[PDB]
């Protein structure tokens, strides 16, 4: 290129010649000279100049603004509230279009994260992924998707294409594991069991409307059909298609990963999986 | 400069070179052990966790002992562990 | 048998590969033994002189720890009492004899303790740094590609007189792929030569390349450099440190 | 008066001693070596300072908690006093609030 | 000159010497030993059996779960009663 | 107490990749999201606009002072001045006035005053970038 | 070791026909019309051509300019440029000096 041809002519690039990009380095102001010398940008002598100004939010005597306002519980229990990261249908479709999220396999949290489709911070009170209505139209893909929360419209959107959506609860200790499995594998601990929802979320997951993982599968077909009526689409038969087996697969309530049963240990270095044999342990993990 | 070993270790470290080194093993082990006395002046928390009535969140608890002073007269008798608070 | 080399890693459609002459250290007149194609993204990117400066400055400063300290007024010995009463004498009023004003006093604002100047430029920036430095070397006829760093003899005067014959210049940086599998002959020669320096591939940096007038590379090392620097773009953001296992990294 | 009256001995700097020649080699240990080591593992020096940067106050806090046990009685008293000073300086003094 | 041989990771697992007082509490712990197995495998690590809970620990885990995480039956049971009170 | 097995395909499925995948072949373009691969062979022009890592057109909205709105075109190689005048002629009927442009020839970027991100993305896609 | 050779180069008169000879050697006896148009996309042939020219003429295409040699015309146009190699004292001393000017050299 032309720039490289200019370099042919110029003397060698060496440790002498290097200069910063103009504007990057602004020189510092020192309280020397005549301009910045006397009083050095501090004003005339007072509380200000001696550097003993009162703390921030002190109004010189009168009841400060922040204090005089009444207290109200805008943030009363902020740390205990659960947060769901939103995944749009647009986002999901675009991930499938670029081959980042694989439709020939089921989608869960772990697949999405690995796809860089989402960022989840368990520590920051994130409790997984919420599936949002946005971009319901121009969503044309048939997938088995797993999300903690979904809106009825987004359920409808997925089931119109012939996909299957279900909601499954993840406890914080399960979530950090599922999002980043490789670090957990290096912790040397055996896989724990996914805990059941708290009392207030039991009614949610034991409901066919939300497509809960603890909802009665006998209550599923009529629910699917009711949603099909309301949004006026012909509800397709899933059993007919080739990929039916894949759309069937659902991890059980106490399972975090697809093949890996709780209480197993993964030895990464020699690519082995160690099982317990002990009756006590087996009883404990199978509960 | 820095001392090689933290200063708090010196008591332990000195037991290893002198007359204390050639003391019997069982005595040194009895000296080392650091088990807590039974509560005398404080009602302990029953459980490892407890629910906060404030926020309704289950929180860990610890048992923190009151420091007890024993005057030298206590050595000449049998106080059940009661000292001056 | 001519020594030909092509680029293994895929090139962009609009870009075309650059060529370099291939020579060997075996003979004085053993230039032009082969031809090589180099990946244009590593070896023919935009000359970004600001980047060289950035990387170079980080390289010089990030390791630096300052050892200078001075005692403040509080840390100087003595100086407890008030030297004389305020009011009484004609003297100027003082609170301690160890104040900054006094001779033998503590320092007002001095070097304070061991100081670290550690910071990290982003990875992609350091990577780009290496790229620029390599383009710049080839643009200015300061870069040479070799089949192997194999010498007819370990006599260190042979290496100096060859550089003189080939107009390399006063200082030459020799890069090999691995430390263990460096030839005997080059190690012997370079051990007792000040201006000529032998490093493994992983050693290579912006500072040395700028310091030395010539950069000499082997064909093993050129494929290696291409791999790693080209890996830097066309990768995702990390989920966790790359030292950990991935499905396709090492 | 206070100015020298002869030229000092000339200083010769050997730019091609081993330390100058191999300066900054392995700074690219990470990107060129599969990320086995961070470059911050080339830093030598104080325990409380390897691959970390902070103001004076922060440096003192850190030295107190990391080598606080092992340091000399009078040194530690000086360090506890430093922290007290700097705490008040930074929190209670200055131009801007 | 020749470059000083490159920096490396310490090859294989490191075991601290428990007699030495300089060795901190975390290194001598069982949790450290687990991590050594995970990283370096059975080839160089600890006995694989050790990785699970002891009968005593499992006893404590059983007590923990019973007291803090109720069954689905009893949760539905609790809701049923409290919801009924609402009507 | 312990038994060892090699049924390990499930763990392999969990490991993520460092490299961003190449977009798979599609029946026709555009895609449902609207993504479109670049025209092959590349368009014969003085300048070229290379895509991002995620195979997108490098056009970005930018803001400063909370009132200065800008649009940036990056990853430009070849004669940028040519791209400048092309962007100029394209944007001028939309604005009426000729848009005010900064050219960073060292960086290889083009900055335009106001948000034209959508129009410029379209235009560059049309041109075959 | 052979003595260091001068970087000075003067293009010969018969450069055209010499390049004719070299191309017809490497690409074979049968030669299409407008031989200047022959592309050097082929890596092996590029090497062969440039080696022959480098060995005889004494002047070599540098690493920097190698990718610029796309076509045979490009090689011809490259060899017709002269290189004259002398220190700046020598070039100024014989550069039509006015008699009042004097230059000396203390290196
Ligand atoms: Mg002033
Ligand atoms: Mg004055
Ligand atoms: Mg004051
Ligand atoms: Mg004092
Ligand atoms: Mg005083
Ligand atoms: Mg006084
Ligand atoms: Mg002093
Ligand atoms: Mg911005």
């Amino acid at each position: 290129a032309r720039a490289l041809d200019l370099l042919r002519g110029l003397p060698r690039v060496s440790l002498a010649n290097l200069k910063p990009n103009p504007g990057s380095k602004k020189p510092e102001r020192r309280p020397r000279g005549r301009r910045r010398g006397r009083k050095c940008g501090r004003g005339h002598k007072g509380e200000r100049q001696r550097g003993t100004r009162p703390r921030l939010g002190f109004e010189g005597g009168q009841t400060p603004f922040y204090i005089r306002i009444p207290k109200y519980g805008f943030n009363e229990g902020h740390s205990f509230r659960r947060q769901y990261k939103p995944l749009s249908l647009n986002r999901l479709q675009y991930l499938i279009d670029l081959g980042r999220v694989d439709p020939s396999q089921p989608i869960d949290l772990t697949q999405l994260v690995n796809g860089r489709g989402v960022t989840i911070q368990p520590l920051k009170r994130d409790y997984g992924v919420q599936l949002v209505e946005e971009g319901a139209d121009t969503f044309t893909a048939k997938v088995n998707i797993e999300v903690q929360l979904a809106s009825e419209l987004a359920i409808a959107a997925i089931e119109k294409n012939g996909g299957v959506v279900t909601t499954a609860f993840y406890d914080p200790r399960s979530l950090d594991i599922v999002c980043k499995p490789v670090p957990f594998f290096l912790r040397g601990q055996p896989i724990p069991k996914r805990m059941l929802p708290p009392e207030e979320l039991v009614p949610y997951y034991t409901d066919a409307k939300n497509r809960g993982y603890l909802a009665d599968p006998a209550k599923f077909p009529e629910a699917r059909l009711e949603l099909a009526r309301k949004y006026g689409y012909i509800l397709p038969d899933i059993t007919k298609d080739e990929l039916f087996k894949m759309l069937c697969t659902r991890k059980d309530p106490r399972q975090i990963f697809f093949g890996l049963a709780p209480g197993w240990v993964v030895n990464m270095a020699d690519k082995k999986i160690l099982k317990p044999t002990d009756e006590n342990l087996l009883k404990y993990y199978t509960s | 400069p820095l001392h090689k070993y933290p200063v708090w270790l010196w008591k332990r470290l000195q037991l290893r070179e002198g007359i204390c080194s050639r003391l019997p093993g069982h005595y040194l082990r009895s000296l080392e052990e650091e088990r807590t006395p039974t509560p005398v002046h404080y009602r302990p928390h029953g459980a490892k966790f407890k629910i906060n009535p404030k926020n309704g969140q289950r929180e860990r608890v610890e048992d923190v002992p009151i420091p007890i002073y024993f005057p030298p007269e206590s050595q000449r008798g049998l106080w059940g562990g009661e000292g001056w608070i | 048998e001519p020594v030909l080399r092509k680029v293994e890693l895929p090139v962009p459609t609009h870009r075309r590969p650059v060529q370099a002459w291939v020579e060997s250290l075996r003979g004085f007149e053993q230039e032009r033994v082969g031809l090589a194609d180099l990946h244009p993204d590593v070896f023919a990117t935009a000359p970004r002189l600001d980047i060289l400066h950035q990387v170079a400055m980080w390289q010089k400063n990030f390791k630096r720890i300052s050892y200078a300290k001075t005692k403040t007024r509080a840390e100087v010995r003595g100086g407890g009492r008030k030297p004389w009463p305020q009011k009484g004498t004609g003297r100027a009023r003082h609170g301690s004899i160890r104040s900054p004003l006094w001779r033998g006093g503590g320092v007002a604002h001095g070097p304070r303790g061991p100081t670290s100047y550690y910071y990290m430029l982003p990875m992609k920036v350091r990577a780009l740094g290496l790229k620029v430095a390599l383009t710049v070397k080839l643009a200015q006829d300061d870069l040479h590609i070799m089949d192997s760093l194999e010498l007819p003899t370990g006599d260190p005067q042979y290496l100096t007189e060859l550089a003189h014959y080939r107009r390399w210049g006063d200082s030459v940086l020799l890069v090999d792929l691995t430390h263990e599998e460096m030839p005997q002959s080059i190690v012997e020669a370079t051990s007792r030569l000040k201006t000529f320096n032998l490093i493994p591939a992983v050693g290579l940096n912006v500072h040395s390349m700028l310091k030395h007038q010539t950069l000499v590379l082997t064909l093993p090392t050129v494929a290696f450099l291409e791999d790693k620097l080209l890996w830097q773009d066309s990768r995702y953001r990390p989920l966790y440190p790359f030292s950990l296992p991935y499905s396709d990294f090492p | 008066i206070g100015i020298r009256l002869t030229l000092p001995p000339p200083k010769v700097v050997d730019r091609w001693n081993e330390k100058r020649a191999m300066f900054g080699v392995y700074d690219n240990i990470g990107i060129l070596g599969n990320f086995e080591k961070h470059p911050k593992e080339l830093i030598r020096g104080p325990i409380w300072l390897r691959g970390w940067k902070g103001n004076e106050l922060q440096r003192c806090i850190r030295k107190r908690k990391m080598v606080g046990s092992r340091m000399f009685a009078d040194d530690l008293h000086n360090l506890n006093k430093r922290i007290r000073y700097l705490y008040k300086h930074f929190n209670r003094h200055g131009k801007f609030r | 000159y020749r470059a000083r041989p490159p920096p490396r990771r310490r090859p294989g697992p490191r075991w601290p010497d428990p007699e030495d007082l300089l060795t901190p509490r975390w290194q001598l712990g069982p949790r450290y030993a687990a991590k050594q197995f995970a990283r370096y495998g059975a080839a160089s690590g600890v006995v694989p059996g050790s990785l699970w809970p002891s009968p005593e620990q499992l006893r404590e885990l059983e007590a923990e779960e019973r007291e803090w995480y109720p069954s689905l039956a009893t949760m539905q049971e609790s809701l049923r009663v409290k919801q009924l009170a609402e009507e | 107490f312990v038994e060892s097995v090699d049924e390990y395909q499930f763990v392999e499925r969990l490991l993520p990749a460092t490299r961003i995948p190449d977009p798979p072949k599609h029946e026709h373009y555009p895609t449902p999201s609207g993504w479109q691969p670049p025209r092959d062979p590349p368009p014969n022009l003085p300048y070229f606009v290379r895509r991002s890592r995620m195979h997108n057109i490098p056009v970005y909205k930018d803001i400063t002072h909370g009132n200065r709105q800008m649009t940036v075109i990056r990853k430009v190689e070849g004669d940028i001045w040519a791209l400048q005048k092309d962007v100029e002629d394209f944007l001028s009927p939309l604005l009426g006035k000729t848009p005010v442009t900064q050219v960073n020839e060292v960086t290889g970027t083009l900055r335009i005053k106001g948000y034209f991100d959508q129009e410029l993305k379209a235009w560059l896609l049309e041109k075959g970038f | 070791c052979p003595p260091l050779r001068s970087r000075a180069y003067t293009p010969p008169e018969d450069l055209q026909s010499r390049l004719e000879s070299y191309v017809k050697e490497v690409f074979g006896s049968s030669l299409p019309s407008n031989w200047q148009d022959i592309s050097l996309e082929d890596s092996r042939l590029k090497f062969n051509l440039l080696a022959h020219l480098a060995d005889d003429l004494g002047h070599v295409v540098p690493n920097s300019r190698l990718h610029q040699m796309c076509r045979v015309r490009d090689v011809l146009d490259f060899y017709n440029v002269p290189i004259q190699d002398r220190s700046k004292f020598d070039e100024l001393s014989a550069s039509n000096l006015p008699p009042n000017l004097k230059i000396t050299w203390s290196y």
